[PDB]
């Protein structure tokens, strides 16, 4: 495989 | 002399890149005058992202809900807008580093040079392609989403490429800054696989230009060739076809080294069908395909920016 949206998880 | 994959200077990129956070989840984005660029996924969670329904993901969300951060500093978002699959956060300070600047929306086989950020800040700055398949073969990790491409001319930056997606083979797929996809990709965590990955065949010989250019010269045969039994010989190898166009598109570079590009493809023939036999071109043991005819152009004639 699927696409992977790469944005990150907040900190 | 000498050949590297050259990069523009990305001073004028670099003070137009900001962090963009909404509900749990952090990427970047691009600030040209009052206005910021950033990926619609902004707005999604891991969940969300296997089927989101971006507009129905949009009604709960206020300008208050995107956090926008230049440096140390908040930007206030006085309105926001979903174009395709970019956001346009409108803020109430124009950006005082904002180069002269255009959309362009490149052709496959087309350069530009990427600004890989995180949390707003650079990583690195590194040459691209826009493969015909449309994908491009970066270097991006989570949190890269809304790193840009870019090409420079004289004073003006052109955008191009706005990162969004890594896909199977770990190339990587994005929009141009009016969030148009690249390709047939699509921003959701669904099975999405690249087509054939074409050798940008113009591109190629260009390179095999700038070898000549750097005395770089074994390969040159002592045959000629058409364009149709180049293309006969070059379809089996997943090359691009070469058009007339392209042979026009290399004049410059034809004319430069007194080697007709028919030559130069003959040449090209030899080493697709027997290989380099370990010998390098250029300090490469494989065909370059990213380096286009004006790449080749600038780097050996210092072509620099303002």
């Amino acid at each position: 495989t699927s696409a992977v949206l790469q944005s990150g998880f907040r900190k | 002399s000498g050949f590297r994959k050259m990069a523009f200077p990305s001073g004028k990129v670099e003070g137009c890149m900001v962090q963009v956070t909404c509900g749990t989840t952090t990427l970047n984005g691009l600030w040209l005058d009052d206005v910021v660029y950033c990926p619609r996924a902004v707005i999604c969670t891991s969940e969300d992202m296997l089927n989101p329904n971006y507009e129905d993901l949009l009604i709960r969300k206020s300008n208050h809900n995107f956090l926008v951060q230049a440096g140390n500093v908040q930007l206030r978002v006085i309105g926001h807008s979903m174009q395709n699959c970019v956001l346009k956060l409108k803020v109430d300070t124009a950006n005082p580093k904002t180069p002269k600047y255009k959309f362009v929306r490149i052709q496959p086989g087309q350069t530009f040079s990427v600004l890989a950020c995180y949390n707003g800040s650079p990583s690195g700055v590194y040459q691209c392609a826009m493969r015909p398949n449309f994908t491009i073969k970066g270097s991006f990790l989570n949190g890269s989403a809304g790193s840009v491409g870019f090409n420079i001319d004289y004073d003006c930056v052109s955008f191009c490429y706005m990162h969004h997606m890594e896909l199977p083979t770990g190339v990587h797929a994005g929009t141009d800054l009016e969030g148009n996809f690249y390709g047939p990709f699509v921003d959701r965590q669904t099975a999405q696989a690249a087509g054939t990955d074409t050798t940008i065949t113009v591109n190629v010989l260009a390179w095999l230009y700038a070898a000549v250019i750097n005395g770089d010269r074994w390969f040159l045969n002592r045959f000629t060739t058409t364009l149709n039994d180049f293309n006969l010989v070059a379809m089996k190898y997943n090359y691009e076809p070469l058009t007339q166009d392209h042979v026009d598109i290399l004049g410059p570079l034809s004319a430069q080294t007194g080697i007709a590009v028919l030559d130069m493809c003959a040449s090209l023939k030899e080493l697709l069908q027997n290989g380099m036999n370990g010998r390098t071109i250029l300090g490469s043991a494989l065909l370059e395909d990213e380096f286009t005819p004006f790449d080749v152009v600038r780097q050996c004639s210092g072509v620099t920016f303002q």
